[PDB]
């Protein structure tokens, strides 16, 4: 997420010519940064209200809702907007596939720990592996 | 009549149908079928009114169908019991709520009922086989 | 009343399956007696 | 730094290529091939891999770009959604010949990968290594070198079944299923027991005290139980009850069949025609 | 009267005849041509004829062209502003007045369909604000669209909103289980009734 | 002139043809030599399926070439 | 690894130099586990003297929490914003180690944040440091953690490690025994059924043979 | 050595081809050996085809009484079970691919063709039988391979069958084992009609020394996917289709019972048993996973 202060610093560093702004407003760089902020917040929230999204993007809640709806319609990002509660919902992450992913992560952790153990005490781990079959 | 039925002007359509009924009753080949045709048309209108709604207000429905709320409630009960309307009435706030049935619970219930019936029938026919093998029957004396 | 996501419902279905299994086992046991019947060898 | 997912089909292709070339030429010789896959954001995945035609002049290796382009058209005819990713070779650590061939390949794509397989190895881990090109300035001179990447084996049901069948190559049914699960659980047990031993040996005092390994062991121990939430429990019980109902219906069908056979035999026996 | 498709085909054939033969009448025929173009909304090439552009760029007659551009763009505000602002050209002709209603309704329907896509439960006053019509008009349009199976959703009258069905469950499994149960019931009854 | 003809399986047929012969003529020559009817037959040259009628020399006889032959099943 | 460099450059320093180095390493971004620095004999010997406050601060940063710092604010030396942020990140990690679905209320109480925006910004920073991987749920007021790093350990903690690993090994062994027993039972049942069917068929054949003669 | 089979003998192959002994006999080819890479490529292509059908070509050789397969390459056809071969696109593709592979080191020649029958068994239909008959009539040898990428996932074992047909007018003398295969109702007539015109070879798989070493090294990291499989979710549409087919077969069996090939109730029972056993296996795998991971409360 690119913050407003960093955006302002970049704008100050930028040359005047490169600041291509549309006549109605919404300068190209600012629009790209807002869309990037929304797409990056899609990777961080299960669901976010309009007020908090507006606080995150430093834009009014109505503009946040309009931009999110446009992005969802155009297919750039996945989700759906519940207007009565004013909440944008991103991906679901179903429970059983989440269980599968976490089991895979646990087994990967076990494998990495075993590799680190065998890379630090090679003689000890060789002796332990040799005695593993016997015992 | 047909255009207003198509574009959901039910009050006007029904009013003009009732106006035309008196002249229609004096026909030759349509006099016996007037009552059945009018009942079918009114039921079709009632079913089509509730089609787009998930929670309808019964006051507006009663106003649009030229009937009181009590008469509309009775007609809705008759329709929900058998016909195409799948809904539940709420007579506190006078609101008709669409009812969505979950498939999982219904299939579980029906499958368990079928299993119970199957087991009962199997036991009964096992007893029938036993009595048939043993040759038990009622004689004249 | 209920949704079918409980160990109690699992146990109920298990009991029903056990009863059906016993029924089928008895059916097969009384079928084999007819099968090995000498009278049920001519026809 | 991009996450790389490998596929055992690529490794099998490379190994078969090397074995075939060795058997054909009588003596071992290194082979050069190309990879194919999909890139999604920063996630690179390899799926298949074909072979490239190369020539040697003096001491330098040159890849036939015409043959590469014909093969590219051929593979785009079949795998429409797949694209070029990099090249693969058999050998040891990277060499200046490898750097030269990578420079040649870099004229085709922006940042091609580089896969290296070692047929003659003595280690315990897989000899497959993945590198990417990084250009640096050393002592005021521009040189492009290699940076190693960490890869994970990708998951696929058909691939898993095929690989397990090929690896195993071997009177019930529950038997087989449970035997497979047993093999995997056995591997897990071995690994967890060796870790517990190290930890117990470190605690009592037999090996030098290592802090990173002990912290990672604590983190591993803090990961259990996995997904003890109410939504997961509800989903699990949903699945269990669904399978239970299917088993109930299957039992009913089998009982109906047995009933029909018994009724037929009873009718044949106890009826006078 | 304008009896739907038959009258439409009669109109195209008559307009083609008056284009081939009535060359000097194009000054008033172009309005009817573009109107027919927006009624069919299939050709969407009224500007294909390069000869018509020099005569169209004259500012006396441009309401038809800006209407076509607004209609293709599918925006209601520009259409309404041009319609009410332009005077003595559009609203005085009965042959345009009788067909402006469907013309204005088509863009509203398309804009509503495009708007409804991302939301799951959306207020009716919001739609009324977007489409520049009263709440009752929005409700009537939603009812007509839902009955026509162009909008997949249902209206909540008490809370004045509409909820669109976006969730899909696996009902095929339960339908298959129902079929299996019914077949098992019938088969069991027949097998039992065999013995007698 | 004479041009070994090779199929996908690996069989090669030593066949005698004239430079002035057309593709249909080569097809019936193969029919007489092996037995394949001249409709379940596709000859491909240099990765190219010949449009029958188009004579042959044009294409490029160049003596001992190897026209690739693949079978077909007409309709059934 | 900044900790390795700090350990390497801490050999000759002592006293004021040691305390300045401790403050620098605590404020240094990236380093989140301080076990070897605490293991240093010099640092452990810093206890005797008037600078035990810095040793207590290092112990708090190794195994400690923001409520602990608040309870012991007076004794410990003052900390800057970077150190407070690091302590808050370590508090989040400590909570996620024992709880995998952390409510917002406990996080707010522990970190003494006022509005939800500050807490969510802090959690986003912690996620971006690659020390905790998870997602934020606003509707249910939850933070779901998929992964969290292992913090520093004591000498007496390893008993819990060995106990948990022993329990896991016992569970795996029990599962293997159950699988073996189930396979044996299934095979025995199949062979028994086949034998019974063969015996019945043989009896039927014998009866037919003796009847047909 | 084990890699000896990987050595291609051009002279021996030419001698065997020119001294064809399969003409005197009819059931000459009885063993079919497949390399590991060829089998894996076939399975992955059939799986990636999805629900539709895919077909490719197979390159190998012959050693006396057995038929060896070393490689397999797909050909496009746009798939989608087109009417038959190709708008000549595949016709050019086969020759182009073989020529391109010739100049690299793939010096073996074609030996058969493979295709997928996703969800309805492994057999040769009428058009498949005609195709194999035509191919064997002119270019010999040739073997058909049929894969079932869906039943492979469902049952946990590969469903691969290698077949070879009989000459026109030849009546094979009995010797029909005819093991039971579940086949849907809409595809049962073709299987019944065209069943004695082909026979199934005995299929075995082989691999090289480096392949064996690499697989035994790879298992040490691949053991995770076995414990994180969850086969009950990836195959649900297949189970629904199986239940639908079984219900239709049960209806037909009840109709036969009411009326006055043989005992369709037994076939329906076997189908139901297969489906239910697969489902229970999928459930007990998850039960084992839960016991292993969710109960070891720290
Ligand atoms: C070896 C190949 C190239 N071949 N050679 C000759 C012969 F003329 F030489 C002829 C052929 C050849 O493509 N046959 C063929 C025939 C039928 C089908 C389809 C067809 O029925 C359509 C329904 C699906 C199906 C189920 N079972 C066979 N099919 C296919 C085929 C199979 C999978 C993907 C694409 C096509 C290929
Ligand atoms: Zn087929």
């Amino acid at each position: 997420i690119i913050r407003g202060n960093q955006l302002q610093e970049f704008a100050a560093m930028l040359m005047p010519h490169q600041k291509a702004t549309t006549a109605d407003g919404s300068s190209i760089l600012d629009r790209a940064v807002i869309e990037h902020n929304l797409l990056s917040a899609s990777k961080l929230y299960n669901n976010i209200t309009f007020e908090e999204l507006g606080a995150l993007l430093e834009i009014p809640a109505a503009k946040a809702e309009k931009i999110a709806s446009q992005m969802i319609t155009e297919g750039r990002m996945n989700g759906f907007i519940d207007q009565i509660d004013g909440i944008v919902h991103f991906e679901t992450r179903e429970a059983l596939p989440t269980w599968d992913k976490q089991i895979q992560s646990l087994c990967f952790q076990v494998n990495n720990l075993l590799e680190k153990i065998s890379q630090t005490a090679p003689e000890w781990t060789a002796q332990a592996m040799e005695a593993q079959m016997a015992q | 009549i047909i255009f207003k039925f198509y574009e959901s002007k039910y009050a006007s359509c029904l009013k003009m149908l009732d106006e035309m009924k008196d002249n229609l009753l004096l026909d030759m080949y349509l006099a016996p079928h007037v009552r059945t045709l009018y009942t079918q048309i009114r039921n079709r209108a009632l079913i089509q009114y509730f089609s787009p709604y998930v929670s309808a207000d019964m006051h507006r429905m009663a106003a649009a169908f030229n009937t009181t709320v009590a008469a509309l409630e009775d007609e809705l009960t008759q329709l929900i019991l058998e016909g195409l309307i799948s809904a539940r009435v709420d007579s506190h706030s006078k609101i008709l709520y669409a009812r969505d049935v979950d498939q999982r619970s219904t299939t579980f219930e029906k499958s368990l009922l079928m299993g119970k019936e199957f087991q009962r029938r199997a036991k009964a026919m096992m007893l029938r086989a036993a009595v048939l093998r043993n040759q038990i029957h009622v004689k004249s004396p | 009343p209920e949704k079918y996501n409980n160990p109690a419902m699992l146990h109920n279905i298990d009991q029903e399956m056990l009863k059906c299994i016993e029924l089928d086992e008895r059916l097969k046991a009384m079928d084999q007696e007819i099968t090995v019947n000498p009278q049920f060898v001519q026809k | 730094s991009v996450s790389v997912a490998l596929h055992p089909l690529v490794i099998l292709n490379i190994s078969d290529h090397w074995i075939r070339m060795r058997s054909q030429e009588g003596r071992p010789v290194q082979v050069i091939g190309a990879l194919i896959g999909k890139q999604e954001g920063r996630n690179i995945e390899v799926m298949n891999s074909f072979e490239l035609l190369s020539h040697t002049v003096e001491e330098k290796i040159i890849i036939d770009k015409e043959y590469y382009y014909t093969k590219e058209e051929q593979f785009k005819q079949v795998f429409k959604e797949l694209e070029f990713l990099g090249w693969y070779t058999t050998g040891g650590p990277p060499d200046p010949s490898d750097i030269h061939v990578h420079k040649q390949v870099c004229e085709i794509i922006e940042s091609p990968l580089f896969l290296k397989l070692n047929p003659m190895t003595k280690h315990t881990d897989l000899p497959v290594s993945v590198f990417e090109s990084v250009i640096d300035i050393i002592n005021g001179e521009a040189t492009m070198l290699f940076a190693e990447l960490t890869y994970t084996l990708a998951t696929e049901e058909a691939e898993r079944i095929g690989v397990d069948h090929v690896a195993r190559m071997t009177n019930s049914t529950v038997a087989e299923h449970l035997i497979a699960q047993h093999s995997a659980i056995k591997m897990l047990h071995s690994r967890v027991k060796l870790i517990l031993e190290y930890v117990k040996a470190s605690e009592a005092g037999e090996v030098p005290f290592n802090h990173e390994i002990l912290r990672e062991a604590y983190a591993l121990c803090h990961c259990l139980p996995v997904l003890s939430t109410d939504k997961f429990k509800t989903d699990f019980y949903d699945q269990c009850n669904d399978v239970g109902l299917m088993a109930y219906l299957g039992t009913i069908t089998k009982t109906c069949n047995t009933m029909n056979q018994f009724v037929n035999k009873f009718n044949v026996l106890y009826d006078r025609q | 009267e304008g009896e739907f498709e038959k009258a439409h085909t009669d109109f195209f054939e008559a307009f083609k005849n008056y284009d081939e033969s009535g060359s000097p009448r194009r000054t008033t025929c172009l309005k009817y041509l573009v109107l027919a173009n927006m009624l069919m909304k299939s050709g969407i090439n009224p500007f294909d004829s390069q000869e018509a552009k020099p005569y169209k760029n004259d500012p006396e007659i441009l309401a038809m062209t800006n209407l076509v551009s607004a209609y293709q763009n599918n925006d209601i505000t520009e259409f309404e502003k041009i319609l009410k602002t332009n005077h003595s050209n559009i609203m005085d002709d009965p042959f345009i007045r009788e067909h402006i209603e469907e013309l204005l309704r088509n863009i509203r329907t398309q804009v509503l369909i495009k708007l409804i896509k991302p939301y799951t439960r959306i207020h009716i006053p919001f739609i009324s604000k977007e489409l520049n019509i009263d709440v009752a008009d929005v409700e009537s349009l939603l009812v007509q669209c839902i009955l026509d199976n162009t909008i997949h959703g249902r209206i909540d009258q008490v809370n004045q909103l509409l909820e669109l069905d976006h969730q899909k469950r696996g009902g095929a499994r339960y339908t298959a289980l129902d079929k299996w149960t019914n077949q098992l019931n019938s088969l069991n009854q027949a097998v039992v009734s065999k013995l007698a | 002139m004479l041009i070994k003809v090779k199929t996908l399986t690996g069989k090669e047929i030593e066949i005698d043809i004239e430079p002035t012969d057309k593709v249909e003529r080569i097809k019936e020559r193969v029919e007489e030599k092996e037995g394949i009817p001249p409709q379940q037959q596709r000859l491909i040259y240099s990765g190219k399926q010949m449009n029958d009628e188009k004579t042959a020399a044009d294409y490029k006889i160049l003596g001992g070439s190897v026209l690739h032959l693949v079978l077909a099943l007409r309709g059934g | 690894n900044l900790l390795e460099q700090f350990i390497l450059l801490a050999k000759g320093t002592s006293g004021s130099a040691l305390t300045a180095l401790i403050s620098q390493v605590l404020e240094a971004p990236g380093v989140y586990v301080f076990g070897e620095l605490l293991e240093l004999a010099n640092v452990q010997e810093l206890a005797e003297g008037a600078n035990a406050a810095y040793l207590q601060l290092l112990n708090l940063f190794a195994y400690g929490t923001y409520p602990d710092y608040i309870a012991n604010k007076e004794s410990l030396p003052e900390l800057s914003t970077a150190q407070q942020n690091k302590l808050k990140h370590l508090t989040i990690v400590s909570l996620a180690s024992r709880m995998k679905c952390i409510p917002y209320s406990v996080l707010l109480k522990d970190l003494e944040m006022r509005n939800l925006r500050e807490l969510e910004d802090l959690i986003i920073e912690a996620v971006y440091t690659d020390i905790i991987q998870g997602k934020l749920d606003q509707r249910n007021q939850l933070l779901e953690v998929d992964f969290c790093i292992g913090r520093d350990i004591r000498k007496k903690d390893i008993n819990n490690i060995v106990k948990t690993l022993h329990e896991w090994c016992d569970g795996c062994e029990a599962v293997l025994l159950g699988i073996e027993q189930q396979v044996l039972r299934a095979n025995q049942y199949k062979e028994n059924h086949n034998r019974t069917q063969q015996q019945v068929e043989a009896e039927v054949t014998n009866i037919k043979k003796t009847l047909k003669a | 050595s084990i890699d000896e089979i990987y050595k291609y003998d051009k002279k021996q192959q030419q001698e065997i081809l020119a001294a064809k002994p399969w003409t005197k006999d009819h059931h000459y080819f009885k063993y079919c050996k497949i390399s590991a890479l060829a089998l894996l490529k076939m399975v992955m292509h059939a799986r990636s085809g999805g629900n539709l059908e895919v077909m490719g070509l197979m390159l190998g050789k012959v050693d006396g009484e057995t038929m060896i397969i070393m490689d397999s390459f797909a050909l496009p056809v746009e798939g989608t079970e087109t009417r038959v071969n190709a708008q000549a696109a595949a016709y050019e593709y086969m020759a182009a691919y073989i020529e391109n592979a010739k100049q690299v080191g793939r010096l073996e020649n074609a030996i058969g063709w493979y295709h997928s029958h996703p969800g309805y068994g492994c057999w040769l239909s009428g058009i498949d039988v005609s195709t194999q008959m035509l191919n064997q009539q002119f270019q010999e040898p040739f073997v058909a391979v049929v894969i079932d990428p869906t039943r492979t996932i469902s049952a946990g074992k590969v469903n691969l069958g290698a077949f070879r047909t009989y000459p026109k007018g030849y009546k094979p003398p009995d010797e029909g084992p005819s093991e039971y295969q579940t086949i849907p109702l809409n595809k049962i007539e073709d299987f019944g009609v065209h069943c004695k015109q082909y026979y199934a070879l005995e299929v075995s798989y082989f691999k090289s020394s480096l392949d064996r070493k690499l697989l035994e090294l790879l298992w040490n990291k691949y053991w995770v996917n076995t414990l994180s499989s969850s086969s009950l979710l990836t195959n649900a549409d297949y189970t629904t289709g199986q239940v639908f087919d079984l219900s239709e077969k049960l209806e037909q069996s009840e109709a036969q019972l009411g009326r006055g090939s043989e005992d369709k109730l037994a076939k329906a029972t076997r189908d139901s048993c297969k489906t239910t056993i697969e489902a229970i296996h999928g459930l007990m795998s998850q039960v084992i996973k839960d016991k292993l991971f969710n109960q070891i409360n720290i």
